[PDB]
């Protein structure tokens, strides 16, 4: 249970420290660069990661609407 | 000659009759709409008016002609364009702008979309256009389609008008030796599910289609699926084709004949009738082929290879008609095959050396010493290869000067002395990249994967920064081992899925040497790939460029050249 919420801040401070200087999603394009920078480290887990990215919607700094993907909020 | 005054004076007192309605006589009777005109007009722009009224015939007294098998509009436009010679061609109704032009024999109109047309030619509509130049008889717009379709279509053929075609027409179209492929099976396959489109209609054609094609895949897999597909109990083909591969010996293509070649612009011209030229060189064939000089000599021009292998040129100037220069936003387009530079729609601004670089099928230009050199000199635009237009993307932040951009990871990456942003197509922006630990300029990057390979920079050096794209890090390699008191002229390109380098050297009152090396990316040292000998390769200058692409040697002629 530790390792997995270790994996869990893992992939949100990867998220918001790369996606701050990238481009948008639209679907399923980032994933597979935030899986890239995380294949030395464990597997992807697809499942935990899509889950965990639509958590973040309920606030700000980069909510990430399902709505709008296009462009995402690079904001702060 | 003719007084224009007095015709202009003519011609709009005719539209404003036209427009007031007094003095006409004939009615066009078209789908319940009224067309008052006259006959003159009628007859002096259409030659089918003037057989429809001075012909004695039961029209040349009736008032009243119902013209048939036609359209309102384009029948309105061509009679405004009779009246005022005003032509309002769109991207749509010029296929029934044709048809009423073919329908009603004016010349202009006729001419004036044709040239439209001919313009106009394109991707996805290349199999529809070459469909509608064999309904009409249309020679140049055949010809066009045909090449075009050739290429596109061999590169794509997915196109689903290309299932309704005329037999000859795909007869002429596979026996052609034009086509581009890489490979003699896919017009196979192509040509078996036009086929397979129906089953009793194209029977009849079977016999036809597969004369066309080589026998090397006439006895192979293939057979037996039509077999499958065969009418039943029908043993007037199988036993046909069992025993009619006889002739027909087998003839490699024109497509499988692309090799990769480093193709070089603006080159010292051998013989100093013309300022430069354009050469290129085979790293297969060991030879010098020649290439076509640019449009009216356009120096200062950037070059691009779309990953559909197309050579693009954009921005320069000309000499204006000693030091005497003036600059073009003319933009052009390179046959592969007929080996003459296509133009294309002219950019916005004029540019001097523009850097091209193709991604998401857009052509980006970015920089090149804009006129303008306003607030915003650094203003970078696209192009569109489907629409045939131009369009502005987010500017660059930061005013750079001989600078290089390459594509990574489908997005734009121009570097610069010091500094480096990446463009975001999805989102139009800009981002803050690594900044380098060295100021060197007037080099070229190769990208090859997901690195970009800064080499060179100030002449030039050995000066190697890789830049890991992943992990947006700036590192060095080594430096390439060249020769004492020597200039060498570094050019960065990816070939044969490895990155090379075209490095000319020049020592103390010795001729320029041409050679190229390998660099290891995993043990990080260039390796003697291969040596140029100065027996086929002579001096090309300083302002050169070289791009990575594939041309046809049989198209092309060796350059005659002394050592």
């Amino acid at each position: 249970q530790k390792v997995d919420d270790d994996r869990k801040h893992e992939i949100e401070a990867a998220i918001v420290r790369i996606m701050k200087s990238r481009k948008k999603m639209q679907h399923n394009v980032l994933v597979a660069e935030v899986t890239q920078q995380l294949k030395a480290r464990f597997l992807p887990s697809p499942v935990v990661i899509k889950k965990r990215i639509e958590g973040l919607i309920e606030r700000e700094y980069l909510a990430r609407t399902p709505e709008d993907r296009k462009v995402y909020t690079y904001v702060a | 000659q003719i007084n224009t005054e007095y015709a202009v004076s003519l011609l709009e007192q005719l539209k404003l009759f036209y427009e007031q309605q007094l003095f006409t006589d004939i009615v066009l009777i078209v789908e319940g709409t009224e067309f008052p005109c006259h006959k003159m007009v009628l007859a002096t722009c259409s030659s089918y008016f003037r057989a429809m009224f001075m012909s004695g015939l039961s029209e040349s007294k009736q008032t009243h002609v119902h013209l048939r098998n036609v359209d309102a509009a384009t029948l309105q436009i061509i009679i405004t364009y009779a009246y005022t010679g005003n032509l309002a061609m769109n991207d749509s109704t010029v296929e029934q702008l044709y048809e009423t032009a073919c329908f009603l024999q004016v010349e202009d109109v006729l001419q004036r979309c044709r040239e439209y047309l001919i313009k106009k030619i394109n991707a996805e509509n290349c199999v529809r256009l070459l469909s509608f130049a064999d309904l009409f008889s249309c020679e140049e717009l055949k010809q066009s389609a045909k090449r075009m379709v050739e290429h596109k279509f061999t590169a794509v053929y997915h196109q689903d008008a290309f299932m309704q075609l005329s037999h000859d027409l795909l007869i002429d179209i596979l026996s052609s030796d034009n086509l581009n492929v890489e490979k003699e099976e896919t017009v196979r396959e192509a040509a078996m599910l036009w086929l397979e489109y129906n089953t009793e209609s194209r029977s009849q054609y079977l016999s036809s289609v597969l004369s066309q094609i080589r026998i090397d895949a006439l006895s192979e897999v293939t057979q037996r699926a039509w077999f499958q597909g065969l009418p039943p109990n029908d043993k007037s083909v199988v036993v046909q084709g069992l025993y009619k591969s006889m002739p027909k010996f087998f003839k490699p293509r024109l497509g499988m004949t692309k090799e990769e070649m480093m193709i070089f612009i603006e080159a010292s011209s051998e013989n100093p009738c013309s300022l430069y030229s354009s050469v290129c060189y085979s790293p297969q064939a060991e030879k010098v082929y020649k290439l076509c000089s640019p449009p009216a000599d356009l120096h200062k021009v950037g070059t691009v290879v779309t990953p559909d292998n197309d050579i693009y040129i954009a921005g320069g100037q000309v000499p204006l008609k000693q030091t005497a220069f003036r600059t073009v936003n003319c933009f052009y387009w390179f046959d592969a095959q007929q080996n003459t530079w296509f133009p294309k729609t002219p950019m916005l601004f004029v540019r001097i050396k523009p850097s091209l670089v193709c991604c998401e099928g857009y052509i980006y230009a970015i920089g090149g010493d804009s006129v303008g050199g306003e607030l915003n000199r650094r203003t970078v635009e696209r192009y569109d290869t489907e629409k045939d237009e131009w369009t502005m993307v987010s500017p660059l932040p930061c005013a750079w000067q001989w600078s290089a951009a390459v594509v990574v990871h489908d997005c734009i990456y121009v570097m610069t002395l010091n500094l480096m942003y990446c463009y975001f197509p999805r989102s139009d922006s800009w981002v803050e990249m690594a900044m380098r630990q060295t100021s060197r300029s007037f080099a070229s990057a190769a990208a090859f994967g997901d690195k970009i390979f800064y080499i060179g920079g100030l002449g030039s050096s050995v000066t190697v920064e890789i830049y890991d794209v992943n992990k947006n890090e700036w590192k060095m390699a080594a430096n390439i081992p060249a020769k004492r008191y020597s200039d060498p002229c570094v050019r960065a390109v990816v070939i044969s899925n490895s990155l090379c380098v075209f490095m000319r050297e020049t020592h103390l009152n010795e001729r320029a040497k041409y050679v190229t090396y390998q660099y290891d990316l995993e043990l990080d040292r260039w390796s003697l790939r291969q040596h140029i000998s100065e027996r086929v390769l002579w001096d090309l200058g300083r302002d050169f460029r070289c791009t990575v692409g594939k041309l046809y040697p049989s198209c092309l002629e060796e350059s005659p050249w002394k050592p």
